[PDB]
RNA sequence: AAGCUCGUAUCAGUUUUAUGAGGUAAAGCGAAUGAUUAGAGGUUCCGGGGUCGAAAUGACCUUGACCUAUUCUCAAACUUUAAAUAUGUAAGAAGUCCUUGUUACUUAAUUGAACGUGGACAUUUGAAUGAAGAGCUUUUAGUGGGCCAUUUUUGGUAAGC
RNA sequence: GAGAACAGAAAUCUCCAGUAGAACAAAAGGGUAAAAGCCCCCUUGAUUUUGAUUUUCAGUGUGAAUACAAACCAUGAAAGU
RNA sequence: GGUUGCGGCCAUAUCUACCAGAAAGCACCGUUUCCCGUCCGAUCAACUGUAGUUAAGCUGGUAAGAGCCUGACCGAGUAGUGUAGUGGGUGACCAUACGCGAAACUCAGGUGCUGCAAUCU
């Protein structure tokens, strides 16, 4: 049955990746900033490349997470964008979803050339209600199957409202 | 679950489960041992915790000590009892978490015999005080703040308990830091505003701005307000006379029961499913490899 | 050259009982000892700080002394031809109370009570331990059972 | 440069493993024991003799291989390559050391020389899986083999059906009824423990009680 | 060597009983780690090769790696299990139970902890065997190259090493 | 393992599984999972006094270690440490 | 008998897959004025018990289930071992005498017990 178990979007994180600190990076972080409300967070290198031109520990990529309504606007917002069509990857097998969009004007957002044009990395976690079960501190359990989120139950969510697409196969 | 995750015999024979009472994260047993041991040389002495904890808007307080067969609960007060001193609802909140210590405090106390002696502060200013040794004469009955997996953070209410259990003459030893009313930027106690939580006065002020600023809301929750006639200002000495109630009498009103423990036993066990016999699961075994088995 | 140190050769003695790693279950602290206490010694390598030198492991002593969090045992430890006494200071998470007594403990309160409940009786006691006797003469019956007779096999292979 | 065989003969040392703490060892002169028709099934090759040791003593690697070849040799050229399978049971897994020659017997801890197998008293060395029919060239096979090793070794004819657990009429009644079921050079058996589910899937020929 | 204080007393290169400790031997490897022979069945948008091809997140052979259920063989410096021999403690009068004193320690508390005053029960008084007794003190010699045998065992092909 | 623009075997983001297969300066062996590991917050108990104890042992010394006593402090709501 | 708070033992309590759960409880759940914490009221904090739900947690049952636990003249008196001989054998090794005695294996049975306080057709 399904009463309580709808789906509800966990939340929406953003990220972009850049191959430096300094002031590109700087800049991919007022993009955050102003489109997601809440300043944004800084990531470092995990370790040195040389190919990839980074030290450990650098400061390589900002990003940020959004829960609720905010979400659902920079998802369609950006969902725009994608012009409502996916792919049958994707969707992860264990029930998230997430895309990628070059040139963050694309969605809303007017441009400024101090600010410069980046590209973003749009996934979208989903969990139905009671999922706090899983993260609360007492009594910390784990979600029972008939519950957990679905790569089925995800894409016919998403073929339903937004009314997108999926295609491949 | 997912094939090629899930798990082999290797793996689930050397596992070594954790405890019961951590693998259904009740207990913080790193914590435990620190509370409960004694010192070796107190020999029997036990160590008395106040365990203050918080359902889903219902509030336990037990002072207990612990028994190598289990533990022992000396006297218990729970917050859904504050119907008898005159509180009906909102008893999850910070006045009601400080009220049923209150009562814990008091109902110990009582059937200890240090009732008279150590009455603890009647007026409750809320000024910061632990209750005193009194002078040739019993020390207080200590107890220990049995804060479970509860996070500590300044204000939060289960330090409010603890503020009512210390009002009411336990000696219960602690900071002030935790209680609502701590400035962050220098070490002091604003008690005009600690008095304010004590009373609910943090509740009733947002029963009065949402008053002239919403009535949708104001209805929804704070409904129950209405439909007693109880606005705002009262909500004062609603929680001023339940102390007075309290003090009257703590001696802990058990329920009239209704339906022997045989009776609940009967119908609960209609609803509980029994196990099988061998010779049953055998029989479900040959019926299966009957049907399943030689072509239909 | 040779190693010496303090804990040296105890691999598998301060090894943690398989799958019994992780916290020491709580009632090893409420354990009360008393002076005069027989306690056995087992060294638990969890709690590395009042640990018993691995002379001591699987010794029994007498406790001379108690404090905050542990016991003092003295225990007879035989250097050359005789012994000398050493007193050890032990977490108590090292020290279990002892059983050697309990048999004593269980004869004293019984050999009590059949004396009492004798002579009050009239006497006819014997409460002091005897050891196996041979056992007495037997009739076995060969109601449904008569001899088997065996004889030993050749011999086989099978492999 | 091989010290004569004589000098290794016996167990005198605790297993010296090629290790963490060796590592210097060098490599095996028998690395193949598997030989003739091994991916055979289970049912094709009913007679199993073994070479068995009534000794407790130590086979070189050395002379190992060079009864592997002499008894694999003698079958294939006369019974065929595929008329048997020949199945070394022996590895060599402990190290032989050597003290190579300035002082003398100061620091005499040597440094590996060959390898060799530590064999107990009727500990099985060579088993051979065929049909009946071809025994007497097996046998002749291994008995040849005898003479590459030292220290007295018996050949003997197994009650079991080639390389399996069961003597020949148990497995006969375990294969005709359902419980046997083919795989690799080796054969799986019906358990009537576990899930019920897929114990059926695998052995369909079961759950009659007939052929 | 000199003794000295005592004496059925206390004593033991022994057993029994009760209760501990141990990771050697064996054993184990379709249990962890590490080694090792053989196949069988699976999984790749993905290690490489080849036919089809404009290609494909293409299909088809393919050989590897992995995964799954099996299979042959091993460990001084591996191991779930786990001996035999060897080993700690206990088997009473320095014991057990009652009553209720002392304190500055400790308890919420005459609560406890420790040490006691007063009271109850004798040698079948608390297993075996032995006991030309047990306990104690002082002073001083020689020695401080060792070697052999059964068993365990290291280095060495070995050795009367 | 399954997912996300440039992004590739290796960059950052997310979910699932995860008895520890990691990390804890260093050799190795113990030990450790709401920790003993990782991030953060507050600090100086790495302090004062002089005894006992364990290993090595002659039951000397040195090294190292343990458990108390008497201070003065740290930290935590607290038990504690 | 159920449930809850605090437990003891710490897999017969764990794992995998499904089914069932009355009343109460627990829970999920609603709000962000306040104390408090976050990149994000997810966690954490406060407020409501109002506005919703048995879906999840939780409890229980099912499975020739994985694991785990217990037992047995199942294996096996086997392997190993203390003791003995002017025992056997060139040796490697082995047999016997008086004792002690496993592990795997095989088979059968089992799948948490329980302390304190409160509560409940
Ligand atoms: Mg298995
Ligand atoms: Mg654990
Ligand atoms: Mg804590
Ligand atoms: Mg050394
Ligand atoms: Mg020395
Ligand atoms: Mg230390
Ligand atoms: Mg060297
Ligand atoms: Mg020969
Ligand atoms: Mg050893
Ligand atoms: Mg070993
Ligand atoms: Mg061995
Ligand atoms: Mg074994
Ligand atoms: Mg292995
Ligand atoms: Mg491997
Ligand atoms: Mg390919
Ligand atoms: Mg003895
Ligand atoms: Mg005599
Ligand atoms: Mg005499
Ligand atoms: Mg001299
Ligand atoms: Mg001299
Ligand atoms: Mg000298
Ligand atoms: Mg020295
Ligand atoms: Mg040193
Ligand atoms: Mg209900
Ligand atoms: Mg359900
Ligand atoms: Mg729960
Ligand atoms: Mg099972
Ligand atoms: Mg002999
Ligand atoms: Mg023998």
């Amino acid at each position: 049955q399904n009463p309580m178990r709808d789906l509800k979007i966990e939340k929406l994180v953003l990220n972009i990746s850049v191959g430096e600190s300094g002031d590109r990076l700087t800049r991919a972080s007022k993009v955050l900033e102003q489109l997601s409300g809440q300043t944004p967070v800084q990531s470092k290198a995990r370790y040195t490349v040389r190919t990839f031109g980074i030290r450990r520990n650098e400061k390589i990529a900002v990003h940020v997470t959004v829960r609720g309504p905010k979400a659902e606007e920079i998802l369609e917002r950006g969902l725009k964008v994608k012009e409502y069509q996916l792919r049958d990857r994707n969707f992860s097998a264990t029930g998230n979803f997430g895309f990628g969009i070059d040139e963050h004007i694309d969605l809303g957002i007017k441009y400024d050339p101090s600010i410069g044009i980046f590209g973003m990395d749009f996934y979208v976690v989903m969990n139905r209600p009671g999922a706090r079960v899983t993260r609360r501190k007492r009594c910390k359990g784990t979600v029972g199957n008939s519950h957990k989120t679905t790569k089925e139950d995800t894409v016919s969510w998403f073929k339903q409202k937004y009314d997108a697409d999926v295609l491949d196969k | 679950a997912f094939q090629k995750d899930a798990k082999s015999s290797a793996y689930s024979s050397r596992f070594q489960t954790p405890f019961r009472r951590r693998r259904e994260g009740k207990t913080d047993y790193y914590q435990r041992k620190r509370l409960v041991t004694q010192h070796k040389a107190k020999y029997n002495t036990p160590k008395y915790r106040l365990v203050v904890r918080f359902t889903n808007k219902d509030i336990i307080c037990q002072i207990i000590s612990s028994t190598i067969t289990g533990d022992v609960v000396l006297a218990a007060a729970y917050s859904h009892e504050l119907p008898r001193y005159g509180i009906t609802h909102g008893l999850t909140n910070w006045a009601a978490a400080y009220a049923t210590g209150l009562l814990i405090a008091r109902r110990t106390l009582q059937k200890l015999g240090l009732d008279e002696t150590y009455k603890g502060v009647e007026e409750v200013e809320g000024e910061y005080e632990l209750t005193e040794a009194v002078e040739d004469g019993p020390r207080p009955f200590k107890v220990f703040l049995d804060i479970g997996l509860q996070r500590t953070t300044t204000g939060a209410r289960v330090f409010g308990a603890l503020k009512g259990a210390s009002d009411g003459g336990l000696y219960v030893p602690h900071s002030e830091n935790r209680f609502p009313g701590w400035d962050f930027e220098t070490e002091e106690i604003d008690p005009e505003l600690l008095r304010s939580y004590i009373f609910g006065g943090h509740v009733s002020q947002y029963m009065e701005e949402l008053a002239d600023d919403d009535e949708e809301r104001f209805s929804e929750l704070f409904k129950g307000y209405l439909a007693d006639d109880i606005d705002a200002d009262s909500l004062e000495d609603i929680y001023t006379s339940a102390h007075e109630a309290i003090r009257a009498d703590p001696a802990f009103k058990p329920t009239e029961k209704k339906f022997t423990k045989e009776q609940y036993a009967a119908e609960s066990k209609k609803y509980r499913q029994t196990k099988l016999s061998k010779e049953e699961r055998a029989a479900r075994v040959a019926a299966k490899i009957a049907a399943l088995a030689g072509q239909q | 050259g040779k190693s010496h140190g303090y804990r040296s050769r105890t691999r598998y003695m301060f090894q943690r009982d398989f799958r019994k790693h992780g916290a020491v279950h709580l009632s090893t602290y409420l354990k009360v000892y008393k002076v005069g206490d027989i306690v056995d010694i087992k060294a638990n390598g969890s709690i590395q700080k009042g640990m018993p030198h691995k002379f001591y492991q699987g010794k029994t002593g007498v406790v001379y002394n108690v404090t905050k969090s542990s016991v003092g045992v003295i225990i007879n430890k035989m250097v050359g031809n005789r012994y000398l006494e050493k007193r050890l200071n032990l977490r108590v998470e090292h020290i279990k109370h002892s059983k050697c007594r309990q048999e004593f403990l269980e004869r004293v309160k019984a050999n009590a009570a059949k004396r009492a409940e004798a002579k009050a009786q009239g006497v006819a006691v014997q409460l002091k331990r005897q050891p196996a006797q041979p056992r007495e003469s037997r009739i076995v019956s060969t109601e449904g059972n008569v001899p088997q007779t065996l004889a030993p096999v050749p011999y086989e292979t099978f492999i | 440069a091989r010290r004569p065989a004589r000098c290794y003969r016996y167990q005198k040392n605790k297993p010296y493993p090629k290790s963490r703490y060796n590592r210097a060892v060098p490599d095996s002169k028998i690395r193949i024991y598997d030989l003739g028709k091994k991916k055979a099934t289970v049912d094709e090759f009913p007679l199993c003799v073994h070479l068995v040791s009534n000794e407790l003593e130590q086979l070189s690697s050395e002379a190992l291989e060079a009864a592997r070849i002499c008894a694999n040799k003698y079958m294939t050229t006369v019974s065929g390559r595929d008329a048997f399978h020949l199945r070394v049971r022996v590895h060599p897994f402990h190290v032989l050391r050597i003290n190579k020659m300035q002082q003398g017997m100061r620091g005499a801890w040597g440094k590996p020389h060959g390898l060799a197998a530590r064999v107990d008293i009727g500990q099985i060395i060579f088993s051979v899986r065929t049909k009946d029919s071809n025994k007497d060239v097996v046998v002749e096979g291994l008995r040849r083999a005898r003479y590459k090793f030292p220290g007295q070794q018996k050949i003997i004819l197994s009650k079991k059906w080639g390389f399996t657990n069961l003597d020949r009429p148990e497995y006969l009644k375990k294969r005709e009824a359902g419980e046997v079921k083919d795989d690799g050079a080796f054969v799986k058996f019906l358990s009537k423990k576990g899930s019920l589910e897929n114990n059926i899937r695998e052995f369909p020929e079961y759950f009659a009680a007939q052929a």
